[PDB]
Parts: structure tokens; C-alpha cells; sequence
């Protein structure tokens, strides 16, 4: 219910990744499954999470944040990777379980 | 190949880990923690020997050769004074190193993680049996209180610890095996280093927003090596400080006091280093149960890799986590305090409620609220 | 038996982190414990070589080890005998071993003093309340006989009679020897006894700070030099859109 | 005749409305515990608030008066 | 300009860069360790033995 | 295409003495570079001792 | 070798001047100043409360420890 | 300066034990390096000519 | 083992004679140290011969 998508919103804020300008989905920790997804993104949306990535970096070697104006709203956060993610997992659930039988 | 930097089979591995190493751009002063530990280590061995030189292990002459060192030996008391208190400089470090990585998820790098647990380990070994060196009263009481805790493991009790002793109870036999194992160990320190840095070159360094660094590397020469350089004098002035305006701030005034096993001192504690797990050793009323809850204490860290929930890697975005990570080292300042107490009411109570959540934050919470946080990330 | 007395922090002219010993006073703290401690405790890690220097002039050093007779031998029929002293040797133990300490104290074994003001919570300004705190015993509790009463002393009851009262001994520099001047003097010589190097290591402090002070600055400036290439660096995304 | 200064400071501190009180106490247990004759208690507590009290006044004194 | 000619004479070919810190570091210890023990002694005026020695230094 | 590219502006961080773009930045820079070798230089010596 | 194989980057530009031509610690009251506030704003509150709470348990525990030493004169009105 | 006195006595003695104690370790050190470097080019054989036709 | 002029020969001899294989400890390390020269010499011998030093 709408409940949570409140308390979400909070977290969201809380986290604090939307200062760096950074997506949700940029800062996934690279396991296999995200390795495979990133494989699978275009070349646009790869060079963008890229640009945002290394935006980020050098805005935490600096010891700063991007203007309130440039930081991302929870609304607008584009969850680029989780489709391709989602079905990484499943094809690799379905192996195992194949593998398995 | 053009420069010998490259080609030469010894230079080439100075140059792959100190020079043309690729480094994150944005790694903070938590990173600084490795090279000063690789420093401390240098200086322990280095004003180890310089004190080896002149001390005698015999129960009849170890007290005193301390003291000869201290009171005849030019800048004896200095060396005497560097070693002791580097012991502590080494842990103050070792502390802030093993924090930064629970905090950033640089357990990740499993073997650079278990190596450094192996670290961990023998570096407190080798602090105990160095304590015992110089033959005081808490060295004595200490080497007897602690050795004795293990007579407690069923069967092999009083065997594996007979045999550890060389004979009764800690005595002259204690001391020279010590003293060997003392001056052995920081060697299997420092190599042991060389694998830690080995598994760790595997992968790279982790950084402070726990997301790839590739995009964005830079040569750790000369920006880290100047970063470390500044970080070795910003932590050595307060290291000096106390070593030469407050030499004994930090030790127990029963150890200027010759060994004696007929008089037990009134309170027989740890360093500040070991308090933490001296005072989660007396919450088990249980003989077994507190030399496993000791135990425990330091090998947990074993399983933190294993615990690992969150879908990002540091806490860095994840404000649940950073509350529980900062209730956990307030949770150590407890223990370390109560360490430091008698055995009584209150510190009794509050001493297992603080061992209690000890173990309850990083066996049970922080993976639940990190699996939470994930839940809240809408993953 | 529970509850203790904790000694207050007298302002010693060496407390300071950059000062030094007073060592005039140090020089009256040594006469205390040579015709008043000397008696009953021993301070086995220092010798008369050790006072020249600090306290005492070569000559004034050489002329107080002889005061002594020290034990040396074997001779030519390994026979042991005595000889005056040289400032080589330490100074003389009072007893042979503890168990005569004792037998000459009430069983009570008066330590050595070589590391006394390190060996006990509160230092010099405990064993100068020790010297000075001497009393009565309050209401309700009963000192033993051949015990002294001392609130200072863990446990209120010390095997040590008073050592010190006005006059019982004259500072051969002109200084009122009172009960309090004398425990402050010999305070301080025990502060001495217990680390030679107090002076020296305060002298490296001040050497170590300044210097500290400018190198860490100085690499500072170093440090923000070479990143300031990082640091001010601007970066932008141009892709071909 | 010499005179030690302690003495005398301690004198001057005992004057103090903080020892007063503490030796104020102190009498008071003194009195009922030694007109007793099955009681446990003692006066050690009292004597330590005293001691306490003027020791820690004679501190910031004595040393001024000493060579 | 002393930084421009300290620039070129000392601190732009290497050699002399380094002979600079020896000769430097040479004359930093003789003026640094004269100050620092300044400071000490006068901070402790009448306590050491240097200062009292007079009084029995008479053979 | 590259045409559309400049450097952005670095006033902010210049020294004094490379803060003007009609100035020869060459007259300043053995001045400059005479300061931050001569702060390195002190390092060494302070080490050295 | 590990400079070159690390990631596959397109389309950005950066801009870099020597440290000659800059100075090593820049705007401290305009720019670096404010931000040390604002990191230490953004975590006092998550790193203080704890210490504060430890605090206050330590000095509970000291005291309720002193207390527990001294005499309840409750013990002694009878006689 | 190592005798650590004016002759022969205990001072060399308890040195000497340091210096037993810590070399033998530097020359396990050293041979890993000695490997090191002989892995370089492989062994050398009797017969002096290169043995990568037979290995 | 003992550092100390007074009872490093006895240190040694309390070894032999008390440990438990003390002796044969003893005995191993130091015909050890002629077991590693013979080696050693054997080793350098052979590189000599075999140019090895190249
Ligand atoms: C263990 C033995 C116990 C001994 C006592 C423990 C020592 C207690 C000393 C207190 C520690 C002092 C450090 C306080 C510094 C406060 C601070 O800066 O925190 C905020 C800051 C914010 O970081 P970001 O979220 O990445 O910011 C980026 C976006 N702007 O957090 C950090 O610096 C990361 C925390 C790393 C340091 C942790 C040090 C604590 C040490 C204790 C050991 C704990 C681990 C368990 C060991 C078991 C054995
Ligand atoms: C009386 C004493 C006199 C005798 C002392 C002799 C010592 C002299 C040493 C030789 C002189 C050094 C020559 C350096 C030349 C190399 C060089 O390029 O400079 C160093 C170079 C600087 O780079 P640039 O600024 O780009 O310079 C470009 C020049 N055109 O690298 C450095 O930053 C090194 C200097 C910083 C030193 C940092 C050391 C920090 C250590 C502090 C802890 C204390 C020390 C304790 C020692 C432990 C011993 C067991
Ligand atoms: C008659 C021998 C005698 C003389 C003289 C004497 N002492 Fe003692 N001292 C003792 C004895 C006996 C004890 C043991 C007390 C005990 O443990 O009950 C003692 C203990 C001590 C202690 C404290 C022990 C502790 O556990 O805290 C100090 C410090 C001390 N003496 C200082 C002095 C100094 C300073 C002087 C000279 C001013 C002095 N003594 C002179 C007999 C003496
Ligand atoms: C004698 C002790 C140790 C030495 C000399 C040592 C040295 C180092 C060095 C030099 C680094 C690289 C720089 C840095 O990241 O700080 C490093 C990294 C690391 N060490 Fe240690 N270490 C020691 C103990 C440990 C311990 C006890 C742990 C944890 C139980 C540990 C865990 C790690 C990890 C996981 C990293 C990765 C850092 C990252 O996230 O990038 N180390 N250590
Ligand atoms: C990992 C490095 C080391 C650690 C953590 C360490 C720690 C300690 C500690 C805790 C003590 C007791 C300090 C005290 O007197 O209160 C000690 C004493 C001593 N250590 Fe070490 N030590 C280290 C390395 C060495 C090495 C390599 C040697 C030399 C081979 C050595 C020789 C000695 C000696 C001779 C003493 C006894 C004299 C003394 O107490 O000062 N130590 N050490
Ligand atoms: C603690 C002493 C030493 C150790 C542990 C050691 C070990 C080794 C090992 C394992 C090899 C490979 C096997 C072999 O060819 O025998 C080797 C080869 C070699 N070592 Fe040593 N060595 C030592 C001392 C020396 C010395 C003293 C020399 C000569 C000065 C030397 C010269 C060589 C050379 C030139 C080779 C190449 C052999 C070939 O021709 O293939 N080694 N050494
Ligand atoms: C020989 O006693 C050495 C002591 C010491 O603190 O050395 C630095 C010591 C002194 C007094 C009382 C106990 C002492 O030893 C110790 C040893 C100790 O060891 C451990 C630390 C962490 C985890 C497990 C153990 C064990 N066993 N934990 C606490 N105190
Ligand atoms: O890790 C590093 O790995 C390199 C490659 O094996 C080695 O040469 C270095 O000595 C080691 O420190
Ligand atoms: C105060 O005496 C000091 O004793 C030292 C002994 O280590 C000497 O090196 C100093 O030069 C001397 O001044
Ligand atoms: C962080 C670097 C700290 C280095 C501090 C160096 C100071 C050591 O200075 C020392 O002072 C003593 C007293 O005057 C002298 O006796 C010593 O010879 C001298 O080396």
C-alpha cells in the first residue's frame, strides 16, 4: 500500500546518493548477476552510468556534493538496470534448477 | 622493455604495488591505515631488536635487564619507551583499519579479509607474550590468568596447558619460550603481510562510495605516497606526545613491581587493547563458556563476510547501518570500560548486556537491517 | 577493607610537560633518604656514579661511596671481605634478604625505592600524603598492634612507623627542615630515582613538538600541492546526441 | 623552634565552611559509635570526607610556603 | 626576487637541490638544537644542575 | 563537434600571479615554482635532522 | 600491468591544471570551511547519539558504584 | 661499538644471540629472492646448451 | 637457552641433559650447520664447474 512508498521516499532522501547524482541503480555492488546485466545495456545508457560514476568519484575525492539543484528526486530516478537484472536472475534460477533435475 | 622500472624482475614488483599501482581517485584517510600498520610493524621489529639486545629471559635477571636497558644503555629508556608504546600505536591502528573495512564492506575481498582476521591474531599473540617480557607483576598474573583459562577445555585441558607452561605454572620455562615466541612471531607478521598485499593487489583497492573505480584511477605515486606520508606525522605526533610527555599514561604501575607468585594484585587487567575482550571473557560465569566467549569475541570476524546482505557494498548510503555500526563501537567503548572494572554490581549487569549486544549486532542485526534497507530501496 | 582515600595533586615544579626537576631539591630528597630511608629500604638501581651531574659534584660522589663498606672476593684463599666504596657501586641494601627485612620490621617488608613513585597509583603525590597523612583511627576501627595508622595507606593500616618529624634532620644547605619540606624533598628525589632521564626526555619533547609542528605543516602544504591537480580538476559529458 | 607550614595551612582550611561541615559529621559518628557496645559501624567515611576536604584546600597552599 | 633566484640557483637542477638540504640541514641543527635548549633552560631557570653546580663546584 | 569546446574557467583556483590572460605566465613562474620547492626543500632538511 | 584493461569509457573530457599554476589550499572561508560544516552537520546526528548514550552509562554506572560504597545510616538507628 | 664494551663479555653475548635468532630468517628472505631471480632463465645443465628442445 | 655469560654454558648442558631430547635437538642443529656447509660448498662447486655463475 501506499504506506511504505512514503516511508521509502524517506529512506531515499536519507540514503543521500542522490546528491552525487548518481541513480539507485549506480550504486549496485557489482556481483555476477549486475556484471552480466551491465553487459546487456546500451551503449547510451552504459556511457551515461558511466559519466554519472565517475561524476561521483571525483565529487567524493573533492569532499563535496552536487548543488541542491542537480540532485536527483525520487520520482525522477530511472531504475535502468533492474529489468535486465531481473531477467539475469531468472535465466540462472532456471539453470540451476535444470542443472539440478 | 624501454625503462627498468618494468623489466627488472625486483623492481617491476616495487613498481606493481608502490609506484604504477592503480589507485581510486577518491579513497579517504581510512585507507591511510594500512601503510601506518606496515610502518608500525617496521618500527616494533626494528626497536625490538634494539631491546633483544640487551635483555636476558630468566625469571632471575629479566626484570632487571629491563631495567639496566632503561637505566644504562644509551637511549635505552627511549627505545624501552618507542616499543611499549608502539605496541599501542599498532592497535589503535588496527582498530581503525578493521573498522573502516566492516564500515566500507571491504570484507568483500574474502582472502585480504581472512588474512588480515590471521593478522589480527597474531599480532595479539605476539602483544601477549611481549607483556610477559619484562617479568612484573601483571606480567606474571596476567601470563597466569589468561593460561590457565584454557585447563578449562575438556580432556586435553590441563595437558595443552602443562605442556605450553613447561612444567606447573608459569615459570622460568614460560619465560625463555616466550621470549622466542615473542621475538618468532612479528617475522610471521610480516609475511604474512605480503600475502594480505598479494590477495589485495588481485582486486585493487575498495573505495569510499563502494562503486567501481575503474573509470577514474590515478598512480598511488606520488598522490598516495605523499597522502600516507602526511597521514604517518599526523599520527605520529600524537604518538610521541605521549611517549615522551606521558611515558606511562597508558601502563599498570603493578608491573614496575618484580614478579611475585605469592601476592595476587588486587586487580589483574589487560591493556587498554584487550579490555574489550577481558570484560565479554568474565560476562560467562563458566569457566568453558568464557574461554569460548573470548574466543569468539575476535573470531567472529571470520564470519562477517558471510553476513553480508545489503544489494551496495559500503554503508556509505545506507543511514540504518550507520547507526548500528556506531552503536556497535560505542557498544567496544563499553566493553572496554567495563574491561577496566572490578567484578561487581553495576559492571556486572552492564558487562553482559554490552557482550550480549556485542555478538546480537553482528550475528543478528546488521544482516536483518540490511536486508531491510533493501526492501526500502524497492530491490 | 573498601573505601580509599585518594591523595590530592600538589603543583611539583616537575610537573609541567616542559619542566624540569628542581634539582636542588632532588640533592636535600637524596640526604633524607640517606640518614632517614636509607635505614630500612633499599633502591637498588642506583649508584653514586649516578648523582654526579645531577646532585653532586665528582668529588662530593666519590666521598660518600666511601662512606660505605662493601662486600667484595673472592681473595686469593676465595675468602670474601670489605673494602670502602667506589661510586660504581650502588647503593647498600639495609638487609641481606627480605626475610631479615622483615624480621627487623614486624614481618612488614619495606620495598625498594628505585621505582617506588611509578610502582603506585598517585606517585610523588601519594607518598607524600603517605608521609604527611598520618593520624588517629576514627570511631569504630581498631589498628592492630605493631601497625600505624595511615588513612593514605590502602587498607588504613601501615607496618611503617612515621618516618618523618621537624628537625630530624638538618639540610646542610640552610632549609628549614620541616616535616612537610622534608617529604617534598625526598618526593622528588624518588621522582628522580624512579626515571634519570625525566630532564632529557622533557628536553626531546620540546624538540619533538616544534619540529613536529613545522614538518607536519610543511608536508601538509606538500600533500595539497599534488592533489590540488585532482582537486580542482572539471570534467564534462559530451557524447555524440 | 621551627614551625612547619602544613600545619598551620591545615589549620586555616579546616576553617572552611566545607570541612565544618565534613568535621561536623565526623564528630557526630565519633560520638554515637563510641557510646555503643554491639555495633559494626565506623567513622572511616566521615574521616574521608574530612581528609578529603581539607587535603585537597592544603594542596593549593602548601607548596607556596615551601623551598 | 630571493624565491626566483633561490628557484635558479638552488632548487632547479637536482645537485644542487640536494646539497642545498645537506648545507641546509647542517646549519637547521646547529640554530634549531642552541634555540630549543635556549628555551628549555630559560624555562627552568635555577632547577638544573648547570644552574646550581657553582655552590659546590669550588675545589 | 571539438570547435564547440573550451577549457572552463580556473580563476578560481589560479595564483595571484596567473590570474590576468594578457600577462606573460613565464616572468612568475620561477616565483612560483621557487616557493613550492623551497617549502620540499625545508621538508628534507626538517626530515633530515 | 593494470593501466589500460581497466574500463571501457567514452565521450568525456577533463580539465586539469598543473599545481604551478594553482594554489594548494583555495577559498577556505568561501568554499572549504562551509563544507567541513556541512559533512559535520550531516553526521553528528547518527555518530553522536550512541557516544552520548555510552557516555551516559558510564557515568550511571561510576556513580551508582560510589553510592553503593558509602554507609546507609539505615542500618545502624538501632542500638 | 660491537662488543659493546672493551672486550669479548656479556654484552656481545646477548647481541650475538639477537643476531643468531634474526639472520637465519634474512636468509630465507634472500632465497626466495635467489629462486626469484634463477626462475628468470630456468636451469642451467651439464651439458652447458639450451634445454628448451627437452624439458 | 640462556644470554647470559653466567648460565648460557649451563643453559646449554640443562638442555642436554634435562629436555626431553635436548640432546639429540642439540646434536641435529649443530652437525646441522657442517650439513649445510658441505651443501653449500657442493652447491657453489657445481655452479663453478657449470658456469652456472653466468
Ligand atoms: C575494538 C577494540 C575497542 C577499542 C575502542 C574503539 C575505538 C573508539 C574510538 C572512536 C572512533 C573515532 C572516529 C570518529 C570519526 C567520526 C566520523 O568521521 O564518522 C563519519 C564518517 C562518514 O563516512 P561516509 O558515510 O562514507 O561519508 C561520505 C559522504 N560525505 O564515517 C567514517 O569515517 C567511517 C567509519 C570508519 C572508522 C571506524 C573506527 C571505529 C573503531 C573500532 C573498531 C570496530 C570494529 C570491530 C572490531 C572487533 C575486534
Ligand atoms: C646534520 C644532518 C646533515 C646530514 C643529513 C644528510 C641527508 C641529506 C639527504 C639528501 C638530500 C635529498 C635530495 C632530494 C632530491 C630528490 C627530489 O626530487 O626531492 C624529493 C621529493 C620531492 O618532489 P619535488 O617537490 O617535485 O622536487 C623536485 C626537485 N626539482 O620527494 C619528497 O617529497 C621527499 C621529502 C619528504 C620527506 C618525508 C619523510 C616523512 C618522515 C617523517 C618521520 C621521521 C623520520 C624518522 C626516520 C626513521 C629512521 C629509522
Ligand atoms: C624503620 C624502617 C623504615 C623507615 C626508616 C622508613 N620506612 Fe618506609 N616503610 C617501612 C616499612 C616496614 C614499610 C612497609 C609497610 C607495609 O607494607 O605495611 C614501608 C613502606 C613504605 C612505603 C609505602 C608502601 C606501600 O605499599 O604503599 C613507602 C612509599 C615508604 N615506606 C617510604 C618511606 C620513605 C620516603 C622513608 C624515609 C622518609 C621511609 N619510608 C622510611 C619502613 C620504613
Ligand atoms: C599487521 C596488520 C595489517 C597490515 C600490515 C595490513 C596492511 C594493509 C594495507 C597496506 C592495505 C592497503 C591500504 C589500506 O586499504 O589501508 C590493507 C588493506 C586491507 N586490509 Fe589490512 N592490514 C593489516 C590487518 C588487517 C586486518 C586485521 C583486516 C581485517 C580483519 C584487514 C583487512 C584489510 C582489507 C579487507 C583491506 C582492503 C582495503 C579496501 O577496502 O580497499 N587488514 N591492509
Ligand atoms: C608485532 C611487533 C611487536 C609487538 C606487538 C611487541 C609488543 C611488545 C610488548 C607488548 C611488550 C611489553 C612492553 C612493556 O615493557 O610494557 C614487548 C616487549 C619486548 N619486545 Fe616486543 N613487540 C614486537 C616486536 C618485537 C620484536 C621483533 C622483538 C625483537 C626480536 C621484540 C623484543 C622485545 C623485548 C626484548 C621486549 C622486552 C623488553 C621490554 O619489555 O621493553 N619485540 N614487546
Ligand atoms: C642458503 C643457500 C642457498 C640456497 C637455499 C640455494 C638454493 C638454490 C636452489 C634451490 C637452486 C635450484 C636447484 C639447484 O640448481 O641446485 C639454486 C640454484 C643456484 N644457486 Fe643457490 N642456493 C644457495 C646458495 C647459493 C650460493 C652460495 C651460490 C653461489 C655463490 C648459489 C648459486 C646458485 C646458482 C648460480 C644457481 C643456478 C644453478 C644452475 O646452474 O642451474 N646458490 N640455489
Ligand atoms: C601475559 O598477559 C598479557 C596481558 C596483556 O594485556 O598483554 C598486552 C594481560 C594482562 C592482564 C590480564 C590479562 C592479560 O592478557 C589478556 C589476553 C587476552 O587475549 C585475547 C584477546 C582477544 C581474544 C582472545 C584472547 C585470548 N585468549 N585478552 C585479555 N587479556
Ligand atoms: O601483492 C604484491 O604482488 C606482487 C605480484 O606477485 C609481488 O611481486 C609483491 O611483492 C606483492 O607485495
Ligand atoms: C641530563 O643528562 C643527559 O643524559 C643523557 C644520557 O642518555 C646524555 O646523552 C645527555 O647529553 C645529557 O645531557
Ligand atoms: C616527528 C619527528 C620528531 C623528531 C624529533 C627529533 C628530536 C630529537 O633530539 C634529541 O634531543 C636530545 C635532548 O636535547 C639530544 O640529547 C639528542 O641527541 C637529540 O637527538
Amino acid at each position: 500500500g501506499r504506506l511504505m512508498d512514503r516511508i521509502r521516499k524517506w529512506y531515499y532522501n536519507a540514503a543521500g546518493f542522490n546528491k552525487y547524482g548518481l541513480m539507485r541503480d549506480d550504486t549496485l555492488y557489482e556481483d555476477d548477476d549486475v556484471k552480466e546485466a551491465l553487459k546487456r545495456l546500451p551503449e547510451d545508457l552504459y556511457n551515461e552510468r558511466m559519466f554519472r560514476i565517475k561524476r561521483a568519484l571525483d565529487l567524493s575525492l573533492k569532499h563535496r556534493i552536487l548543488p541542491k539543484e542537480q540532485w536527483v528526486k525520487y520520482e525522477e530516478d530511472k531504475p535502468y538496470l533492474e529489468p535486465y537484472l531481473k531477467e539475469v536472475i531468472r535465466e540462472r534460477l532456471e539453470r540451476e534448477a535444470w542443472n539440478k533435475k | 622493455a624501454p625503462n627498468i622500472r618494468k623489466s627488472h624482475p625486483l623492481l617491476k614488483m616495487i613498481n606493481n604495488s608502490l609506484i604504477d599501482l592503480p589507485a581510486p581517485s577518491n579513497i579517504s584517510a581510512w585507507w591511510n591505515f594500512g601503510s601506518l600498520l606496515a610502518v608500525c610493524l617496521m618500527t616494533q621489529i626494528l626497536t625490538g631488536l634494539l631491546l633483544a639486545m640487551h635483555y636476558t629471559a630468566d625469571t632471575s635477571l629479566a626484570f632487571s635487564s629491563v631495567a639496566h636497558t632503561c637505566r644504562n644503555v644509551q637511549y635505552g629508556w627511549l627505545i624501552r619507551n618507542l616499543h611499549a608504546n608502539g605496541a599501542s600505536f599498532f592497535f589503535i591502528c588496527i582498530f581503525l583499519h578493521i573498522g573502516r573495512g566492516l564500515y566500507y564492506g571491504s570484507y568483500l575481498y574474502k582472502e585480504t579479509w581472512n588474512t588480515g582476521v590471521i593478522l589480527l591474531l597474531t599480532l595479539m599473540a605476539t602483544a601477549f607474550v611481549g607483556y610477559v617480557l619484562p617479568w612484573g607483576q601483571m606480567s606474571f598474573w596476567g601470563a597466569t590468568v589468561i593460561t590457565n583459562l584454557f585447563s578449562a577445555i575438556p580432556y586435553i585441558g590441563h595437558t595443552l596447558v602443562e605442556w605450553a607452561w613447561g612444567g606447573f605454572s608459569v615459570d622460568n620455562p614460560t619465560l625463555t619460550r616466550f621470549f622466542a615466541l615473542h621475538f618468532l612471531l612479528p617475522f610471521a607478521i610480516a609475511g604474512i603481510t605480503i600475502i594480505h598485499l598479494t590477495f589485495l593487489h588481485e582486486s585493487g583497492s575498495n573505495n569510499p562510495l563502494g562503486i567501481s573505480s575503474d573509470s577514474d584511477k590515478i598512480p598511488f605515486h606520488p598522490y598516495y605516497s605523499f597522502k600516507d606520508i602526511l597521514g604517518l606525522t599526523l599520527m605520529l605526533t600524537p604518538f610521541l606526545t605521549l611517549a615522551l610527555f606521558s611515558p606511562n599514561l597508558l601502563g599498570d604501575p603493578e608491573n614496575f613491581t618484580p614478579a611475585n607468585p605469592l601476592v595476587t594484585p588486587p586487580h589483574i587487567k589487560p591493556e587498554w587493547y584487550f579490555l574489550f575482550a577481558y570484560a565479554i571473557l568474565r560476562s560467562i560465569p563458566n569457566k568453558l563458556g568464557g574461554v569460548l566467549a573470548l574466543a569468539a569475541s575476535v573470531l567472529i570476524l571470520f564470519l562477517i563476510p558471510f553476513l553480508h546482505k545489503s544489494k551496495q557494498r559500503t554503508m556509505t548510503f545506507r543511514p540504518l547501518s550507520q547507526t548500528l555500526f556506531w552503536l556497535l563501537v560505542a557498544n567496544l567503548l563499553i566493553l572496554t570500560w567495563i574491561g577496566s572494572q572490578p567484578v561487581e554490581h553495576p559492571f556486572i549487569i552492564i558487562g553482559q548486556m554490552a557482550s550480549l549486544s556485542y555478538f546480537t549486532i553482528l550475528l543478528i542485526l546488521f544482516p536483518t537491517i540490511g536486508t531491510l534497507e533493501n526492501k526500502m530501496l524497492n530491490y | 577493607g573498601e573505601l580509599e582515600l585518594h591523595p590530592p595533586a600538589f603543583p611539583w615544579s616537575h610537573g609541567g610537560p616542559l619542566s624540569a626537576l628542581d634539582h636542588s631539591s632532588v640533592r636535600r630528597g637524596f640526604q633524607v633518604y640517606k640518614q632517614v630511608c636509607s635505614a630500612c629500604h633499599s633502591m637498588d638501581y642506583v649508584a653514586f656514579r649516578n648523582l654526579i651531574g645531577v646532585t653532586h659534584t665528582e668529588a662530593e660522589a666519590k666521598a660518600l661511596a666511601e662512606e660505605v663498606e662493601v662486600q667484595d672476593g673472592p681473595d686469593e684463599n676465595g675468602e670474601l671481605f670489605m673494602r670502602p666504596g667506589k661510586i660504581s657501586d650502588y647503593f647498600p641494601k639495609p638487609y641481606p634478604n627480605p626475610e631479615a627485612a622483615r624480621a627487623a620490621n614486624n614481618g612488614a617488608l619495606p620495598p625498594d625505592l628505585s621505582y617506588i613513585v611509578n610502582a603506585r597509583h598517585g606517585g610523588e603525590d601519594y607518598v607524600f600524603s603517605l608521609l604527611t597523612g598520618y593520624c588517629d583511627p576514627p570511631a569504630g576501627v581498631v589498628v592492630r598492634e605493631g601497625l600505624h595508622y595511615n588513612p593514605y595507606f590502602p587498607g588504613q593500616a601501615i607496618g611503617m612507623a612515621p618516618p618523618i618529624y621537624n628537625e630530624i634532620l638538618e639540610y646542610d644547605d640552610g632549609t628549614p627542615a620541616t616535616m612537610s619540606q622534608i617529604a617534598k624533598d625526598v618526593c622528588t628525589f624518588l621522582r628522580w630515582a624512579a626515571e634519570p632521564e625525566h630532564d632529557q626526555r622533557k628536553r626531546m619533547g620540546l624538540k619533538m613538538l616544534l619540529i613536529s609542528a613545522l614538518l607536519t605543516s610543511l608536508l601538509y602544504y606538500m600533500k595539497r600541492h599534488k592533489w590540488s591537480v585532482l582537486k580542482s580538476r572539471k570534467m564534462a559529458y559530451r557524447p555524440p546526441k | 623552634e621551627l614551625v612547619d607550614p602544613l600545619t598551620t595551612i591545615r589549620e586555616h582550611c579546616e576553617q572552611t565552611e566545607k570541612c565544618v561541615k565534613a568535621r561536623e559529621r565526623l564528630e557526630l559518628c565519633d560520638a554515637r559509635v563510641s557510646s555503643r557496645s554491639h555495633t559494626e559501624e565506623q567513622c572511616t567515611e566521615e574521616l574521608f570526607d574530612f581528609l578529603h576536604a581539607r587535603d585537597h584546600c592544603v594542596a593549593h597552599k602548601l607548596f607556596n610556603k615551601l623551598k | 626576487a630571493l624565491l626566483r633566484q633561490a628557484y635558479s640557483a638552488l632548487f632547479r637542477r637536482t645537485s644542487t637541490f640536494a646539497l642545498t638540504v645537506v648545507l641546509g640541514a647542517v646549519l637547521f641543527e646547529r640554530a634549531f638544537d642552541q634555540g630549543a635548549d635556549a628555551i628549555f633552560e630559560h624555562l627552568n631557570e635555577g632547577k638544573l644542575w648547570k644552574h646550581i653546580k657553582h655552590k659546590y663546584e669550588a675545589s | 563537434v571539438h570547435n564547440d569546446v573550451t577549457v572552463p574557467d580556473f580563476s578560481a583556483y589560479r595564483r595571484e600571479d596567473v590570474m590576468d590572460a594578457t600577462t606573460s605566465s613565464q616572468t612568475s613562474s620561477e616565483d612560483r615554482k621557487g616557493f613550492s620547492y623551497l617549502v620540499t626543500a625545508t621538508a628534507c632538511v626538517a626530515t633530515a635532522y | 600491468i593494470h593501466f589500460g584493461n581497466l574500463a571501457r569509457v567514452r565521450h568525456i573530457i577533463t580539465y586539469s591544471l598543473s599545481p604551478f599554476e594553482q594554489r594548494a589550499i583555495p577559498n577556505i572561508f568561501s568554499d572549504a570551511l562551509p563544507n567541513v560544516w556541512r559533512r559535520f552537520s550531516s553526521q553528528v546526528f547518527k555518530v553522536a547519539p550512541p557516544f552520548l548514550g555510552a557516555y551516559l552509562l558510564y557515568s550511571w554506572g561510576t556513580q551508582e558504584f560510589e553510592r553503593l560504597k558509602r554507609k546507609n545510616p539505615a542500618d545502624y538507628e538501632n542500638d
